[PDB]
RNA sequence: AGGAUGUUGGCUUAGAAGCAGCCAUCAUUUAAAGAAAGCGUAAUAGCUCACUGGUCGAGUCGGCCUGCGCGGAAGAUGUA
């Protein structure tokens, strides 16, 4: 999980989702395409 | 994708092919690979026949030209069409040799005479003899 | 790092940066990259910037920079108390009003003009914006 | 099911033949001495390629095709290796008619339906490893 | 051919063009010939969506005002220093 | 569902086959299919994208101008 101020989709499969009021990504594909803002 | 001025380009020439030709064969060919197709154009060729994959509604259009609008129902799924512009027949016989050894798609209907033809009973063109037989 | 060869003096009053800015509108090239806040730019902000521009398009058509730092920015050093005169001169700055256009480019394709903006934007620290030449 | 490109009467090699196929369950023997007595009649040092088709008896077929248009290009143009830099550096230079012989022979291996677009082709080739049609 | 509604302004001024173009317009002005120089407010977005093209600039435009065509071309612009806005709009009569 | 042919493009390399790198990026059959967008192999193979036919049946795509919010946001006696 990478939890840094500026999240973004890294490849076509990274996808945003904001769950509980922060916003993440999540990729099918890439485990290290896995974010959180913070 | 296709703008208008593409798809009404489409439509006249194939239905200027449709006013040369005398035997339109219709036919599923969906899952079949390219090779074997590209086997089936130089057959095409070959025979004189002429050989396009086109859109349903695309056919319909320029289909409704000349006497081509019982095949309208024959445009429900994928389909390539087969016009013998030189000679009728070969086709009809060329596409269920390759139907059958092929186990995939189908065939649907053909149409000679303005009128459709029903898929069992093609057999009627794909059994009509060479243009020198009469002799 | 942009300076002026020679000036009349060394040092100058801080000043005031009020105002818009003159030279609003793409002059040499087709793209600009114009600024909407108001700051100060440094020699080495103004390079930075150069430097990922120029490396975004690997070195291929025109670039302009239409500012240039003229005004010398002084400094005290440390354990120094206030007093015993002005300090040094350390950097040079450009003042920078809303509407500046900061740099020129031509001849590259606009999807790569606003990616090479892009990346030089992220060294300034105003907020700028994408602009395009236009009839007069 | 595997292919090659194998010189005309020549074939057993190990770095060239043996190992590739020979991985796959092939009797090297057979195969070698097959193809070079059916590749008896190709012109000496046409490189041909072969596509060998093995079942999971271990026995196999195989098809010879006609030599790729690299290689009948290197040889019209007299030359033995394309350019390092094609269309930057320029290397050959066959005649159109040239280009139709072999481009009739590919023929016998094209999908072109007339002699223009398999030129067309084989001119495509000919560009492609920087040997100018002259 | 661009046509282009307009309305005569009541009163000129700094602070009576900050209202205009609050209000989303932005005034104007046409001279040229033999007449007197004629005030115009313009809908700023439609106007906008107009000058982004070429031929804007270089055809002849017409502008009714009380009912009455004006044609005239685009002689001078002034722009908002950063946003994608009009100021004034200078025309002058055909 | 297809994603093909010259062809393993040329060079390089032990190998370099769309996919280490360099150069080229044409042409064919096409409904469409890059001398290949990413994974994969020692090199092939194999997966997938671009693209296109089919099915579905009426909205959907992505920039601008703005209003108000979200994250970015860790301190010491006790909410503070
Ligand atoms: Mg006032
Ligand atoms: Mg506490």
């Amino acid at each position: 999980m990478k939890v840094r101020a500026s999240v973004k989709k890294l490849c076509r499969n990274c996808k945003i989702v904001k769950r509980d009021g922060v916003i993440r990504v999540i990729c099918s594909a890439e485990p290290k395409h896995k974010q959180r803002q913070g | 994708a296709l703008n208008l001025q593409d798809k009404q380009a489409i439509v006249a020439e194939v239905s200027e092919v449709a006013k040369g030709a005398l035997s339109a064969v219709v036919a599923d060919s969906r899952g079949v690979t390219v090779d074997k197709m590209t086997e089936l154009r130089k057959a095409g060729r070959e025979a004189g026949v002429y050989m396009r994959v086109v859109r349903n509604t695309l056919l319909r259009r320029a289909v409704e030209g000349t006497p081509f609008e019982c095949l309208k129902d024959a445009f429900v799924g994928p389909t390539l069409i087969a016009y013998v512009t030189e000679h009728p027949g070969a086709a009809a016989r060329l596409f269920k040799e390759f139907a059958k050894a092929n186990a995939k798609f189908e065939v649907k209907a053909a149409a000679f005479e303005g009128e459709l033809i029903p898929a069992s009973q093609i057999d009627r063109l794909a059994t009509l003899p060479t243009y020198e037989e009469a002799i | 790092m942009l300076q002026p060869k020679r000036t009349k003096f060394r040092k100058m009053h801080k000043g005031r940066n009020r105002g818009l800015a003159q030279g609003t509108d793409v002059s040499f090239g087709s793209f600009g990259l114009k600024a909407v806040g108001r700051g100060r730019l440094t020699a080495r902000q103004i390079e930075a910037a150069r430097r990922a521009m120029t490396r975004a398009v690997k070195r291929q058509g025109k670039i302009w920079i239409r500012v240039f730092p003229d005004k010398p920015i002084t400094e005290k050093p440390l354990a120094v108390r206030m007093g015993k005169g002005k300090g040094n001169v350390e950097y040079w700055v450009a003042l920078i009003q809303p509407g500046k256009v900061l740099y020129e480019m031509d001849g590259v394709p606009e999807e790569l003009a606003r990616e090479a903006f892009k990346l030089a934007a992220a060294k300034l620290p105003i907020k700028t914006t994408f602009v395009t030449k236009t009839v007069m | 099911y595997v292919k090659l490109q194998v010189a005309a009467g020549m074939a057993n090699p190990s770095p060239p033949v043996g190992p590739a196929l020979g991985q796959q369950g092939v009797n090297i023997m057979e195969f070698c001495k097959a193809f070079n007595a059916k590749t008896d009649s190709i012109e000496k040092g046409l490189p041909i390629p072969v596509v060998i088709t093995v079942y999971a008896d271990r026995s196999f077929t195989f098809v010879t095709k006609t030599p790729p248009a690299a290689v009948l290009l290197k040889k019209a143009a007299g030359i033995k290796s394309g350019s390092g830099k094609p269309n930057k550096d320029k290397v050959g230079k066959i005649s159109r008619a040239q280009l139709q012989e072999i481009a009739q022979t590919k023929a016998a291996d094209m999908t072109g339906a007339d002699i223009e677009a398999m030129t067309r082709s084989i001119e495509g080739t000919a560009r492609s490893m920087g040997l100018v049609v002259e | 051919m661009f046509t282009i509604n307009a309305e005569v302004r009541k009163e000129q001024g700094k602070g009576a063009s900050r209202r205009l173009r609050a209000a989303n317009k932005f005034p104007a002005i046409i001279y040229g010939g033999k007449e007197a120089p004629l005030a115009i407010e313009l809908d700023h977005d439609k106007v906008m969506n107009m000058q982004a093209k070429a031929e804007f600039y270089s055809e002849v435009l017409t502008i009714v005002v009380d009912g009455k065509e004006i044609k005239v071309k685009a002689q001078d612009v002034q722009r908002h220093p950063y946003k994608p806005k009009l100021q004034h709009i200078d025309f002058v009569r055909a």
